[PDB]
Order: C-alpha cells, then structure tokens, then sequence
C-alpha cells in the first residue's frame, strides 16, 4: 500500500531532519 | 514494498522473501503459508515425543530470547532465534499430527481403552488367519494401533497414507488456484481474469478430483483386493467401454465425458488470453506447465507418504533397539548404557537428520505450490532509511 | 518356486542403486558448495537445497525398496514364476531411475553453487532446474509403483 | 579439390553400387532351401560359402573405402597446396576405385557358391 | 463420526470468538487471526476425514505371528 | 511361462533408458544455464526450455513404460512367448531411442546456452534444432506403441 | 516358433541404431552450427541442412522400423525360423547401414557449418556433400526396403 | 542346500565393498586433514568429523553382517532357497550402500578440509552434508533390516 | 566332497589380499618416510608408525587366514559343503578387508608423514587416523570369526 | 607408382580369392576335422605374414 512521495528538506535544517528519521525513517 | 510482521510472522517473511516478492498491490501469501507449511510439514512427518520436546526447548529460547537478544547466536543459532515462532507453531501441529499417527514418543500407545484396537473372536486362531482380526472397537482418537501400527498392517496403512497424500495435494492445487483467483480479483481485469485464470484453474483441479472423488467412492465402498489400486486399475483404461469397478453407476460415460471435456479445455487454457491481447492490440511457458504441476503435485504427495513411511520406520528401528536393550539385560547396567546409546541415536537421528529432511521437503513443497499459485517473483522490500545499527 | 530369489535380489538392488546415486549428488553438490564457501557464506540457505534434493531422491527410493518387500508376501498366493520376474524389474527401474537423478541432480547442484558466488539472483532458476530433475526421479517412483500394482494379478 | 573430394564420393558411390549388386545377388543366389529342409548338411555348406563370400566382399570393400578416404584427403591437402598436382590425386582415387571394382568382381566370383537341397 | 464433526466445528466456533475477544481492534488483524484458525480447522478435518476414511471397511486385518 | 516375465523387465529397462538419457541432457542444459546466468539473469528464463523438453521426453519414456505395464495381463491370455519377445523389442528400441536422443539434445543445448548468451538472435535457430531433436525421440516413442499395439500375435 | 522374437528383436535393434545415428550426426551438425553462427547470425539461418539431414535420417529410419513391424503378421502367415531370422537380420544391417552413414554426415557437416561460415562457396559445396552423403543414405534405405521384401516370401 | 554358497557369499560381500567404501572415503579424508594440519592444527582437530562418518558406515556394515550371519541358523531353519537369497540380498545392498557412502565420504572430507582452512562457518555447514550422507547410509542399512526380516517366510 | 577345494581357495584368497593390501600400504609408508628423512632424519624416527600399523594389519590378516584354515579338518568332520562354504567366505570378507586397510592406512601414513615433516602436531592427528583406519581391518576379523564360528555350525 | 602397384597386390589377392571361389566345391574333396583344423590354420598364418607384410 505505498506510493512514491517527495520532501524538499532544507540545507540547514537537513542534518537534523536526517537524524531524526534515522531510526527508521519511511522512505 | 514490504508488508509489516509480527514476531510470528517474521520467520513467515522471511521465507516468502526468500521465495522472492511480490508487487505492492500483488496479495503476499506468506502469512497463509505460516499455517501451511505447518499444515504440510505435520503432515509430512513428526514424532511425538521428541517433537514436543522440541517445542518446550523452542518455548524455553522464546521465554530466554531477551537474554537471546543481548547473547548473540552463532550461524544457523541466528536463523532459529529468528524462526522460534514459526518451529514452534510447526511443532504444535506435528503434535496433532503424532496424536493421528498414534506413535507417541515414537512409541503407540493405547488410547482410552486398555487397548485401543483388538482383535475380536479368533481366539485361538492366529492373527496370519482367514478371520485373523476383527476391530471390533476402533481407536476414536487416531489409526486403530492393530489396523496400523501391527507387524503385517504395514502395506495397507502406506497405501492408505499415499492416498490421503494424494488428495491433500490435490487440496493444496485448489487453495493456489483460490489464491490465484482472489490476486485476479485485486487485479481487477474485466474479463482477461475469465479468460486465463479460470481456465488455467479448474481443468487440472478436477482432473484430479475424478481421481479424489474415486478414492472417496471407494472409501465408501471398502473394495479389498485392490487395495489403494482401484483407481490405477480404473485409470488404466483411458479408453472408453468396460469400467466393471466403476462404484458410480454411470461413472463410465461420465468419465469420459469429463476427459472430452479436459482435452477441450486443455487448449482453453491457452488460446483466449492471446486472442484477447491480439484483439486489444508467457503462454508458451504455461504449455505442458499445466502437466508440470499435476506432476509435482503428484511428486509432493509421493514425498510426504515416503516422509511418514521412513519416520515410521525410524521410529521402529528405535523401539527395537529400545525393546533388545531392555529385554536382554538382567543387571541394570547393561540396560542403561543401551538405553543411553538409543536414545542418543534415536535423537540425532530424528530431531536433527529427519527434522531437517522433512524441514527440507515442506519448504520445497510449498515453494512449488507458491510458484503454481500466485505472486510470480519479481519484486523487493520497501526501502527506509533506517539506522542499521540502531535498527 | 525359485522366484523368491529373484525378488529379494530386485528389491535389494533398487535401493542400492538408488543409495548409489544419492551418495554421488551428494558428494558433487557437497563439494561445489564447499569450493563456493567462503566467497559468499550468505549462500548457506541456497547451498543445502541439493542436499535436501539428494535426501528426497534417497526417500523415494527407501519406500520403492519398502513397497517391493511388502510385495513379497509367500504365504499366500504363492510366488509362482512371474511375481519374482516383476519384482525384479520393478526394482531395476527403480534403482535405474535413481541413479540417474543422483548423477544429474549432483551435476546441476555443483553448478548451481558455482553460480551462487556471483550474481545469486539465479537462485530461483537454479531451484527450477532442480525441480525439474527431481521430476525424474518422482516418475521413476510412480512408474516402480505401478509396476508393483499389476505383481498381484500374477498369480492367476 | 572440391572436385578431386567428387571424384572420391564418385568411387565411394561405386563402392556402394557394388554393394547393392552383391545384394541383389545374394537374394537371387539363395539356393531352394526349402523352410521343412533347412537341417541338411549340404544346406550347412551353402550357408557356411555364402557367409564366406560375404566377409570377403563386404570386409574387403570397407578396407578400400577407408583407404580411398585417407588417400583423397591427403590429395586434396596437396593439391590446394600445390596446382598441379592433380593427375597424381587422380591417380590415387583411380587405384581405390579399382580396388573396390576388384573386391566387386571377388564378390561377383563368389556368387556362385551355394550348394543347399 | 457426526459427533466428531459437531465437536470439531464447536471447538472453531470457540477459537473464533477467541479470536474475535482478543483483536477485535485491529480487523485486518482480527481478519487473519480468522485466516489462521480457518486453515487450522481445515488441516484438522482433512486429518480426521482420511484417518475415518481408513477405518470405514478395512481391506484386511493384521498378522503378527511370533 | 516366463517370456511375459522378459516382456516386463524390457518394458522397466525402457524407463530405465529414458530417465538416463533425459538426465544427461537435464545435466548438460542445467550447466549451460548455470553459465548464462552466472552472465545474464534475463537469459535464463528464456534458457528453461531445454529442461522442460528434457523432462518431456523422460515423461514420455514413462509413459510408454506405464502403457507397456498396461499390456501384461494374466487374464488376456495363457503363458505365450511373443507377449514378452514384442513387448521387450518394443521397450529397448524406445530406451535406446530415448537415451540418444535425449544425450544429442543435451549437447545441443549446452551449445546453445553459451551461444545464446554472446548473441540472442540465435536463439530462435536454437530452438528449431532442438525441436528436430525431441522430433526424433518422439518418433521413436511413436515406433514403440506401435509394436506395443501388436499384442495380438496369437490368433 | 521363436522366429517372431527373433524379427522383433532384429526390427527393435534397426529402430535403435538408426536413431542413434541420427542423434549422433545431428548433435554433431548442430554443434557445428551453433559454433559458426556465433560470428554472423545472418549465416545461421541459412545453416538448416543439419535440420534437414536429421529430420530425413530419422524418417528413413521411422519408415523402415514401420515396413519391418507391417512384415510382422501372424494371421496372414504362419511364419518360420528361417523368415524371422532372414527379416531381423536385414532389418538389422539397414539400420545399421542407415546410422553409420548418419554419423559420417554429421561429422562433415560439422566442419560445413564453419566453412559455410567462412564463404558461401564452401557453403555450397558442403550442400554438395550432405547431398551425397543424403543420397548414400536413400541407397541403404532402398537396400532395408527390397530387404523386408524378400522377407514376404 | 544351495544357501550357505549364496549366504556366506553375501555376508562376506556386504564386509567386503562396506570395507573397501569407508577405506577409500577414509583415506581421502586422512588426506585432507593432513593437508588442514599442515594449514592450521584447529582445522586438523576440527577434520575429526569425516573420520567419524568412516567408521560409522563400516560399523553399520559390519552389524548388517553380523545380522546376516545370525540368521543363518540351518539346524533350526531348513534348507531353502529363499532363506540364502534373502541374506544375500541384505548382504549386496549393505556393501553397495557401504561403498557409495565411503564415496561420498571420502569427497565430502576433503570439501570440508578445504573449507576449514576456509572458513570455520563453512566447515560448520558442511558438517550438515556429511550428516545426510551418513543418513543415507543409515537408510540403506534400515532396508537392509528389513530384507533380514523378510526371511522369516522361510522355515 | 568339492567343499575342501572352496575352502582351501578361500584360505589362499585371504592371505594373497591381504599381502597384496599389505604391500601397497608398505610402499606408501616407505616412500613418505624416505620424503621424510630427505627432509630431516631425524623426524623419520617417528614416521615409522605407519608403517608398522600397516605390517600389523597384514600380519593380524594373514594370522586370521591361517587361523581359518586350520580349522578345515577332513578326518575330524565328514563331507559338508557348508563348512568349506563359510571357510571361503571369511577367507575372501578377511582378504578383501585387509587389502582396502592397507592401502588407505598406505595413503593416509605418506600423507600424516608428509604433515608431520610441516608440524608436530600433525604426527598426532595421523596417529589417530591410523587408529580409525584399523576399524575396517577389526571389522573384517570380525567378520571372520562369525563366518569361522557358522562353519562348526553346519550340521 | 607405388600406391599402383600395392593395389595391384590387392588386385593379385582378389584373383587368388577367385580360384578359391572357383575350387570351393566340396563335393570333391571330404575334409574333415584335421583337413580342415590344418587349412583355417594355415590360412590364418598366411594372412597374419601378408598383413605385416602390408604394414
């Protein structure tokens, strides 16, 4: 039951983004 | 994609992924063949006692498996820390499938009554006589021990085992092809699903099922002589005229009709679906595919009778060394050191050499019924960006 | 009357036959799965598919022999002449059939675990070519037991 | 050395009608032997010259194939080799053929054989 | 046996509304808790049927001479 | 008195060759697309086919081995000699015929796995080859029911 | 008497060694084929005498094991040892006959397949060859075939 | 009678091929443990299993034998024809079982020489293999109990 | 009558394999503790040991052989063909035991001896092939005492 | 001119085979078991002399 997403993550605020999905993120 | 599993359903995931994937959309069988491969393997083979022993040592590492967690295991120790549920679900099938059998501890045992099943009159004749014996009360729980587990019941009981194996496959066919059909409904083809896989289903299922309905029919009737090899006699003759076996009164002409009828729809299998496509605008691989399956269907239900007939015969070789150990030792000595050596033997041989053979053959098994059912390879798991080590 | 011999001599044969190629599958699929150790360790799983196949093979052939000695029942319908005879070209096909899928399956195993090394997206294939061996050796078992069925109306 | 290779399968084809001719002969050299008297001794003597003529044809036909064959493969190596030398292939193929001519007429000489009633 | 096809079928009717008490929550969930018992009731009566099958009329008795 | 017994056991040997010859061929096709995945997954699906003709042909020994089986029968006549001499000559002609047919289509294929791989058109050319050759044990199966069918020697 | 097991016996063996000569000279020429087109596909195509060989060698072979097992009547004539043994054993030498000259095509033709790879000129020639060879086969077809003739009487 | 020429055959035959399978696998193995040892003396105490097997296969043998010969009981037993040929055929399918599993042996000892110095995990996985093999062993020999068996028939 | 020719065939077959056994063990421990001794003579000392495993084996053969024959006594006993039948059994089971010994005990000696001439510890091992090599040679005397012991069984 | 005359050595042979055929009555003559042990006998040492005479 997926579909293909996108997210545009800022370039600062792209670290802290990727470390919190880290754990186990969806995509 | 990749569909959420449980702790059970983990060992079940694995073994589909194994067995390749699936589209997302596409129906994962996986957790329905979490209970067949059970189904089959109890029906492959099992011993009781072991069996249930290694259910309580499987229980006893999923109570441990928070220490398990910490303690990390060694090659196939990783795998079975990973598949605990799934052996212990096989295992608690394989005791139903030992309380059928009877062979408790790889022993019979009598059930409800002192004896389960006796011989009534012939009292002083031999059981190698014309009345021999006569199962007057049968065991309700599992196979009469004197109809099955005697000296000479052996034949009969293996021919009857087959048959039963014959028919379970045929089972397992018709649950691919209801798989098949319910994958075509989320499909949704608006007739493209009547034109491929109602034909492809249904010939070969009642091909068979003239087979099963006959074995049922004669069941009803208890030929003797023939014993299982009724149907290969009847069978014998695709041709038409004759059939004086035939238990149905008209199971003569129905039958062939019902072979005109499979030799129309052999082709019916086929054709439609690439005229249909043309029409709009592989089937070379499903030719012959349809005999393939019937074969293998045939060669799985071959397999878990020779799997039951070798446990059993495992299972009688231990009692024998068990029965000449016991009975030739006066001091306790002598008793206990063969009693040990059998034990040892009996272990090895079954919990770890037959287990895994039977393991082996069940896997096998429901790989092919996958493959005839549904789900066609050709897929692979959802992909997060998870921290591995974390996760 | 001196059938029996022939009998016990075919029922002997089809599993030592049968034994005989199992034990060659076996040490061929053993040997190319131990040249791909190492190199792909993973491939473990993939590896004991032609041990399970060579098993199957072994089975099949331990309940050919287990039929054809139930077949030899002298006590009653005494053996005559041709209960031996069938017996005994039961048990060569038997035997027959099995050496064969041992000797094929062990091939095909051995380059099955050569492949596993490199590219196992092959495995399915590899467990299809199998499967198609071990329809040999499943025809051989159904034929051996057909020809067992038709030992009783010898008699007559 | 097409040609000279045409001129072998020529002998051999010679060869293989002499073949046929023995056949045919043998078919019309069977003696009466009728199937009620087919136990007599001379019968036996019949047989015995007929088998006879046999092996000596057909074991001496083979002979000179295999011969042919080596020779004009060795002849057709030389003439691509060297143009012209092929009267000396010639030469060769003609001397295999002429042995399969004599092992026909060897052949043709033992027809004559049969004694049976 | 019909008395062993009514017990059979009380004892799925039981593990259904097990089932159904234990994860009413989730319905995919409480769906193949259903599945599974299904299959389990399934692989049972095939069991039995063959074992009765066999004890319908035996084609012979046993000899077990010493 | 026993020449149906020689009859049964030329009818096993019959199996007997058609699963040997089969095998070969089902080793020599296995190996060659054990080499054409090792360089190509797509070129082995389409590689399947010589297994499945193999098998084919080994189904079709089994067969006319179950068919041979059918014509013994204690009730159809008294002891006689030609049942067995026909139905054993029937037999070893189709094993025969079965083993080297199915050892040719073996090297065939195992040619043509290799060749496939390097070009695909090829395989098309392939295909007939091995067509021809599954053509000829057909006809040799053929050959056999036909001596099969010549039961009735007697009367 | 025995002569039906002897006739049987001698049409059985013709049937066997025809088709393995056949498989023999086929396996050969489609090896050879299998070889020459891995160069130029556009050769392969043509390369279907091989086909064409096998396919008339197994006819020939089919034919005569049909005209010997048609020769095989009881009810027409009784038969006798000194048929039967005459009819297996001329059925026998044309089967054989047929599969050595089979195997020699198939061995020429494998070299063919290369030739005709290298220039249509050897192609043709090969053609020639397998041509000959074909017509050395026919021969000892029409040899099996007067053979089960003489057998009538 | 005929039997003790028949009987005696067998069981020396059954020694004899189980004698010379477990020898030639042994021998093999010794080979390739030496080999390991000269590698690595873990590998060399870790080769042990192949050994094991060895003498496992000709134990087996020599119980099926000794079985044979057991049954051999002429004051009680009277001479039959069926009594020898069913020891003669347990003793032929124990040697030939006790052949081919020495065989097997002896390749499966020097795989899993190699891949101890290898790898110990591949060793670990090859000790499953040389576990069936030792159960086919075992399986032909359990038919072999059963062919004794069937000589109670004979009186 | 003719029991006496088979026995004292048997007799002679035990002793002829088992020297035959005897001297391709012998060879082959000969040219490993040459190999040996090339490298350093004074390992060669030890290296002796398979050789002697191999010469007792032989000899433990040749003693059963002689063992077996002795007991064939025409006076003591009248004509029996299952004496001399059972004699020549256990001649031909011991023979063929020995010989399969010897020459793996053979092989595997020039292969621990090579791997002792690398390390030490590899002497060890190959000692306890040895040890499991002589299980076949037990075996086969075995065998030969239960075929000597149903030779005074014939009545 | 070798090859030509070896095959005429052949030929020569074929000839000889021909008075053989001519002189082949055996109504003539009565051999019996030496006559005829003596002559396969003699034959084949010849034949053995003329084939490594041929090689």
């Amino acid at each position: 039951p997926m579909q293909l997403v996108q997210i545009i993550i800022p370039i600062e605020s792209a670290h802290l983004t990727v470390s919190y999905l880290g754990e186990l993120g969806l995509l | 994609t990749y569909f959420r599993t449980n702790k059970f359903t983990s060992a079940f995931q694995e073994i589909v992924d194994a067995y390749g994937v699936a589209k997302y959309r596409e129906a994962n069988p996986g957790v329905f063949t979490i209970v067949t491969f059970p189904f089959l393997f109890a029906v492959m083979f099992g011993d009781w006692g072991h069996g249930i022993c290694l259910l309580l040592g499987t229980l006893v590492l999923i109570v441990r498996e928070k220490k398990l967690a910490s303690q990390k295991l060694d090659d196939i120790t990783d795998m079975t820390f990973g598949g605990r549920y799934v052996i212990l679900m096989m295992a608690l099938f394989s005791i139903y499938t030992g309380l059928i059998y009877n062979e408790f501890f790889s022993v019979p045992f009598e059930i409800f009554s002192h004896s389960a099943y006796a011989c009534r009159d012939l009292s002083c004749s031999e059981a190698t006589t014309v009345g021999l014996i006569k199962v007057r009360d049968t065991y309700p729980f599992g196979v009469d021990p004197v109809w099955h587990g005697s000296r000479s019941e052996l034949p009969f009981l293996n021919s009857l085992k087959m048959k039963m194996s014959i028919l379970l496959g045929v089972a397992q066919m018709n649950l691919g092809i209801i798989l098949s059909y319910f994958n075509a409904t989320f499909f949704r083809i608006g007739v493209n699903i009547w034109c491929q896989f109602i034909p492809q289903i249904i010939f070969l299922n009642s091909l068979f099922g003239y087979l099963s309905l006959l074995i049922i029919l004669k069941w009803i009737t208890g030929s003797q002589a023939d014993l299982y090899h009724v149907m290969i006699y009847m069978f014998l003759s695709p041709t038409d005229e004759l059939g004086d076996n035939q238990l149905f009164p008209g199971q003569k002409t129905a039958q062939l009709v019902l072979l005109l009828l499979a030799f129309v729809s052999v082709p019916w299998m086929l054709l439609p679906k690439p005229f249909i496509l043309k029409m709009q605008h592989h089937q070379m691989i499903h030719t012959i595919e349809f005999v393939l399956g019937a074969v293998s269907n045939t060669a799985s239900y071959l397999r878990l009778w020779a799997l039951s007939l070798a446990h059993s015969e495992l299972s009688s070789v231990f009692y024998e060394k068990v029965l000449l150990l016991a009975w030739g030792y006066n001091n306790i000595l002598i008793l206990i050191v063969g009693i040990i050596v059998f034990i040892f033997a009996t272990v090895g041989v079954l919990l770890v050499m037959e287990t895994l053979s039977a393991f082996l053959h069940a896997l096998r098994l429901h790989w092919v019924e996958f493959q005839n059912k549904f789900y066609e390879g050709d897929g692979y798991k959802f992909s997060p960006f998870s921290f591995a080590l974390l996760d | 009357e001196t059938a029996p011999f022939f009998g016990f001599l075919g029922a002997a044969a089809a599993l030592v036959f049968s034994c005989m190629g199992a034990a060659y599958g076996t040490a061929k699929s053993g040997v190319g799965v131990a040249s791909m150790g190492v190199m792909r360790p993973e491939l473990v799983m993939k590896s004991i598919v032609p041990v399970v196949m060579a098993g199957v093979l072994g089975i099949y052939g331990l309940i050919i022999a287990v039929i054809i000695s139930t077949g030899i029942n002298p006590k009653a319908k005494s053996y005559y002449l041709f209960d031996g005879y069938a017996h005994l070209s039961s048990g060569l096909a038997c035997g027959l059939a099995g050496l064969s899928a041992g000797m094929a399956i062990g091939i095909v195993g051995d380059a099955g675990v050569r492949a596993n090394a490199q590219q196992p997206k092959l495995f399915v294939g590899m467990i299809l070519i199998l499967i198609f061996a071990e329809a040999l050796a499943l025809y051989g078992l159904i034929v051996g037991i057909i020809l067992s069925s038709r030992a009783g109306q010898s008699r007559a | 050395i097409t040609s000279k290779n045409l001129i072998s399968v020529i002998f051999c084809e010679a060869v293989a009608i002499y073949g046929v001719i023995v056949a045919i002969i043998l078919q019309t050299k069977l003696e009466s032997v009728p199937a009620s008297q087919i136990y007599a001794p001379e019968s036996l003597r019949a047989g015995y010259a007929i088998f006879a003529s046999g092996i000596i044809v057909g074991f001496a036909n083979l002979v000179c194939g295999l011969c042919v064959g080596i020779i004009g493969s060795s002849c057709a190596l030389s003439d691509a080799q060297n143009s012209s030398l092929f009267v000396k292939i010639l030469v060769i193929e003609i001397f295999g053929s002429a042995l399969g001519l004599f092992g026909v007429i060897v052949g043709i000489i033992m027809s004559a054989q049969a004694s049976w009633p | 046996f019909l008395v062993t096809t009514l017990v059979f079928l009380v004892i799925g009717i039981i593990a259904s509304l097990c089932t159904r008490i234990c994860c009413n929550r989730g319905p995919s969930t409480n769906l193949l808790h259903l599945t599974l018992v299904i299959t389990a009731t399934v692989s049972c009566w095939m069991m039995w049927a063959i074992v009765y099958l066999a004890q319908m009329k035996p084609l012979i008795v046993p000899i077990l001479s010493e």
